[PDB]
């Protein structure tokens, strides 16, 4: 393909897209980009660009483990919109190297499910959405440096920022502007 | 018309499906039969698959409301709601026919419900105390402990007739009258 | 025929999802139990899901504006509007069975409405007096100081009818009157 | 009957969405309280969501043609048309529930209709002389200058009755007769 | 019920969009009404979409064999079959109320119909004595040329009733009776 | 592909197509474009055309902020339509880079979305509705020249222009004619 | 593909095909191709050979300022079929040089679209839907010589041409026949 | 693809097939076929295998403009099946080089389409339906050398032919027997 | 494609990915991939990240045994989500070599199904699920070192895992810590 050509390209010089939603599939293939990234050379950079109305959390938390384990610094780029599994992906990215380009949006907000089936299904779902709105908020109060008390505040509705907003609040670590 | 000689008989029938409009109709039924004779016996045919919790509950108060004794008589089937509304008879006057199954088992969610976690932690709130009412009323209507009923209402749990009265679900098995 | 002799004995039964068809019958029966006897107590039973604003504020205009006492008893469920309008009941005539349901949330939108940024600010002004007007409403019949009822109608606020009573929705949960 | 009961009493209901056979149904309804007596007062109750413009122009002109004053009460909505309707009552004589909605905006084509530019320059001519006329018809009935309600339906301008009483929709909001 | 006391004071109301069934039910009313009083006059309101030629044919053909003048009245629309319909009625005796909407247009085939071209040459020579038939019939009418009403056809021709008086279609726009 | 081989042979020459509705997919593969083209040569200007009916507002951000902070000026050119964000990212070109081909038709309106949810949702989603449309309003001031107001008010309803027009409102530089 | 590697064959020999309806996909290509084409050679003739049963406007109006910004003469032909915008594109091409083959036939109509929305809205698509379809019959009017007022009169329903019809009407310069 | 590869193939040695409807997607590429073969080398006959259906009479049109715009000779195959638009092609052939294989079975009638729209749109396609159907009649009249009263007198209902009666009727020239 | 380019660079290093749901598809070429790295070179291991949210018994037993009767060492990761067949294959790894990426969650749960057809056949796919499910409690209480009855037990409803849970219970033998 063309598209598929130039995301080629920009693989060799180690620029990856999260483009889409998190799914499997998407998060599948930036986790095996990470690991051909890695394993290409394990001390530059690589450069992944937001652009992503966010997704599944088991996704992104393959991508997010994937970034950490990865021994290159991920910088990432808030490119347009980094919603849910997005900003918590470019907040994931190296400290310092986490970037918002300047009319990107970030939109924060706990997570979306679903429960069904019987009640005790749902009582397991439930202690399990406990347990992943918990995980959710540690890391996006590790990430931003916000108290846990406020990552839960401010992810109750949907939270949106800009790129001056989400500097200073913690997701990004510069605004390039060149 | 086989449908009003029940109820100038004093028998409401459930029949359907436990739904708002199923609901509707009983505590109409409910409501009339304990104006016209507060003292004399209800009797409620239960051949219900069952479904709904608050039209469950909307049913089962009503019952347990009006004067009049309810005799509930399971015909085929009493599933989920229906089974709690068969329990809700009157003592002594819960009734079975001998291949009639009972099936008792926890609320459910039909269907998948969307929504942010702290919707979520809601709606399974919510299922949580549909669940403890589920089994708060059938202990009082059973004699049993609601934690057995927990246990049992894990799954579900199919009772024959015979043995839905040693579980407390129905009080007698009817037995036949062919004059034969 | 069972809805006939509620409405003869002046019950309104609201029974369904309360939409336009919903709004428009009870309408209909609030006024002519207006016309039969202005001093005598309409009583008015519901066992809805909800949903509507324009219709919740249809049947609430109506019930207010009768004579009529409005005696709302609360059956299985008084979700979305129909706990406004269970709430919207004359004072210490709000009744409830014991186990029935109260659900008061916000308005919210079923469905994506599309438009142009100026239709939409538009919209949001309406689901936000939409909003207020709700909590207005719910604060004049129970008692609160609508930014309480906006903290708790934020997500699904379920009330169980003795606690849909200390909230303000009911004045009374039913007692059965089974002889026992 | 209730709705037959209004109708005795010369109540038409609208109720239903504003098209072809709503239309049909009230200036059948219109005429013969119009032969009934045609000196006494119609009273037209209003819950519609509005929809068609020769549907309302069909209503619009009938309640204007009968000798009897129209007394138009607006329930919980008066949309679209309806609102048009709502204002086409008599001077004095229109009336809203006081948390009514009265919502007035500029006709709209529901779905694309497809042809050649000839064809579309004339639909389009269509629903300019249909926003005309919607605007010089509500300014008859408001007392503003047509240019004003241009203004004012350029995008969905929703109205509290209390408001629809200042714009001049309606005459009187409609006070209570239980204090609550 | 009002649309049997349209028909006891001999009111045909067409209403609905014109087909078979519609014309069907016309036909049944005009020659019941030839039969009751053939020399009262039968009033037609129309408030139709139009549609359908033979269905017009129909209505026409037996609106003009009756012995009782039809009295056409336009409510708020007039299109197509029902324009034809609507000057169909006795010279004289054409009405239309002041914001009705009378939409003459040329026969159309709704949907395409598939075929040999031998099969379409005359699906093709049928849409054009079906579009000489429907000018020959509105020029007996309106007192134009056929080739008029042709160059008027050819596109939508929506008219007002006040330029549908001008055109011959009606006979007198009605006027307001109100006694105010 | 063919069409993808002619997109690459334009691609090797720094002609870029913004051809469909602006959503993420043809975003990113644009800011993968924008990206892989000042890399190559961040000297040369890059031809990007539009002719797009618009789309997603974060989209359209995502290739404005890849458009400005490549070093590379991007020229714009109004290939038959440029509405929506066809128009933004149109009128987004380099100053005396902006282009209108002589019968293209820029379509300028204010931007449309979709409540739903709850009414804590909602006024949320007004909010950010709000600051979307005051960003894009004032981008547009900034683009075009017109003040603030008179783009908030052209952009009320659909506003048309012909090259022509566009040239004099300022979305375009000069209209080519060859 | 084969199909994809015909055209590219004949895209080497400076011939490319509208051959679908006229959207903005393949209006796309063909801006693209005659960029491409006259990139390559700025002095042959591109021959486009029509058989298109018109399409979208604007999607015909990127395709016809392709065609006249090209410093190529674009030679097109009516290959069995050339309606709507197809016989635009056909009357586009260079004076001299557009052809017909002996049994294409030239469909000429008004254009068509589609009136929606409120009546704000569509009062703005009637004054654009009287803009695009006076400079369609301006065009026309160009192309053929015709005056205006006769493409307006025969563009009022379907017009349909012969070869010999189109070449006396002003459509095509030349019915070819070999 | 395979079959692409074989349909290659075979169009390196000059045969190319017509194996499906006559749409404007199989006419756009058996023209660009024709094309492509005609200036590859213009005295080398083209085997063109009829395996059709038929379809649009302009689709058709265009091909058959390409076969006799060709310098080269079409040689037509009836393979299997040449109904409408098909047997039209295949009689289309160079005269002398028109085949039927011996099991072809050739299926003439007149035209089929659609009429729709309003009463003066109706009558405007049947005027150009008497067009096509005198047009497609008077080539069918030249092809087989038949009369066109006797073309249009069989071309009413569907007309069969075997391969022996469509070598008396005059579609093709030879029965190949080998 | 791009994924399968990145997939294939991964191949070459000896990492297969579970990635999607185990149906028949994934399983059969992940089962011929571990049949070509154990061909390409039986000595080095193979590296399976699994982000799975299960699948098929069936094909999850044939991805364990071609995992067993691979003489490579299976490393499996959890990568995001092993769930059903997904934390299966993630404790069919070779002991010591099964690892949790530190967000990756585990589901365990007993086998989904369904029953239909007469009471003779649904009596056989009873008998048959009781097999299905006691052998995959069996594998799972050999795998986590877990007794069959906490298996059984814990594989009752839903049993989630966070990586220090899966750690201690048994599926993975390190979290990985980079
Ligand atoms: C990511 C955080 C910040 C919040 C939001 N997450 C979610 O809504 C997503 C919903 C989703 C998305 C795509 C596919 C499947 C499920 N959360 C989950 O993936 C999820 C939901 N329930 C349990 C476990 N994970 B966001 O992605 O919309
Ligand atoms: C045993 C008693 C509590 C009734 C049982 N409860 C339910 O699962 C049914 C499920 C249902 C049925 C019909 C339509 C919609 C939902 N009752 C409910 O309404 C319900 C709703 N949410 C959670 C739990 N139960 B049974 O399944 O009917
Ligand atoms: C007390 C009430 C107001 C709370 C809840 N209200 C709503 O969510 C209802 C549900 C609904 C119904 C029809 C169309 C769209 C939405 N909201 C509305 O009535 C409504 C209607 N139009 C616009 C905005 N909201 B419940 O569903 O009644
Ligand atoms: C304010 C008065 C004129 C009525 C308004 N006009 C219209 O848009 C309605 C259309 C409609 C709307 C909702 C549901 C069904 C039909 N009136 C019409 O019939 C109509 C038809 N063509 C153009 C404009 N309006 B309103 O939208 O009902
Ligand atoms: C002005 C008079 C002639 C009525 C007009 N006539 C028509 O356009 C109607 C619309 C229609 C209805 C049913 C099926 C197909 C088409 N024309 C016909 O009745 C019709 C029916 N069959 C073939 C051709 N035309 B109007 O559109 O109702
Ligand atoms: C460019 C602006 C000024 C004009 C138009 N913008 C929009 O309508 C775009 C297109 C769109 C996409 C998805 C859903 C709804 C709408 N709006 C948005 O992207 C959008 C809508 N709501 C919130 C945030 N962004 B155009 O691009 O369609
Ligand atoms: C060329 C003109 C004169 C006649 C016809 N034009 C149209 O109907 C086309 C309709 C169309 C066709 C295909 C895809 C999208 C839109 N015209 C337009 O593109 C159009 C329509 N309304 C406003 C602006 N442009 B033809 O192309 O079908
Ligand atoms: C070849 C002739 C004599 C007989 C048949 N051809 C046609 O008439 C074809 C069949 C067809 C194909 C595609 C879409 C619609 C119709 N018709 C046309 O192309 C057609 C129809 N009406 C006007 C102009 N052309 B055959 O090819 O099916
Ligand atoms: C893997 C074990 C631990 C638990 C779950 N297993 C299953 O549900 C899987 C998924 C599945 C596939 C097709 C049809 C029904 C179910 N079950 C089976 O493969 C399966 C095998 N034999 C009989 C019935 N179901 B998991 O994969 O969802």
């Amino acid at each position: 393909s063309l598209t598929d050509s130039v995301y080629e390209r920009l693989l060799s010089e180690r620029i990856i897209f999260l483009g889409s939603e998190v799914n499997d599939e998407i998060a599948n293939r930036l986790c095996a980009q990470i690991l051909l990234l890695a394993a290409e050379d394990a001390s530059k950079d690589i450069s992944l660009y937001i652009n992503s109305p966010g997704g599944s959390i088991s996704a992104g938390m393959a991508i997010y483990d994937t970034m950490v384990l990865a021994p290159c610094d991920i910088a990432t780029y808030a490119m347009g919109m980094a919603a849910s599994m997005g900003e918590f992906l470019l907040a994931a990215g190296t400290k310092g190297k986490r970037y918002a380009l300047p009319h990107a949006r970030i939109l924060m907000h706990q997570p979306l499910g679903g429960v069904t089936g019987s009640a005790a299904d749902i009582a397991i779902q439930a202690e399990q959405f406990a347990v992943i709105k918990k995980e959710m908020f540690r890391l996006n109060a590790e990430f931003t440096g916000q108290p846990i008390e406020r990552i839960e505040a401010d992810s109750d509705r949907d939270r949106w920022f800009t790129a001056a907003e989400a500097l200073e609040y913690g997701f990004v670590d510069h605004i390039i502007t060149r | 018309n086989p449908y009003n000689k029940l109820f100038e008989e004093r028998i409401i029938f459930l029949g359907v499906q436990v739904d708002d409009a199923s609901a509707n109709d009983i505590m109409a039924q409910l409501l009339v039969l304990e104006s016209l004779d507060p003292d004399r016996d209800i009797t409620m045919y239960i051949n219900s698959p069952g479904g709904g919790f608050t039209s469950l509950m909307a049913i089962y108060d009503t019952m347990q409301y009006v004067r009049a004794d309810i005799q509930t008589v399971c015909l085929g089937q009493a599933a989920s709601a229906a089974a709690v509304l068969l329990a809700a008879g009157t003592p002594g006057k819960r009734m079975a026919l001998p291949n009639a199954r009972v099936l008792i088992h926890q609320p459910s969610l039909s269907g998948v419900i969307q929504g942010q976690f702290s919707d979520l932690e809601i709606q399974a709130a919510e299922i949580e105390r549909m669940r403890t009412l589920m089994e708060t009323t059938l202990a009082r209507h059973t004699g049993k402990d609601a934690g057995v009923i927990r246990k049992d209402t894990d799954r579900d749990k199919i009772l024959t007739a015979e043995e839905a009265k040693d579980y407390g679900i129905i009080d007698t098995v009817l037995e036949y009258r062919k004059l034969s």
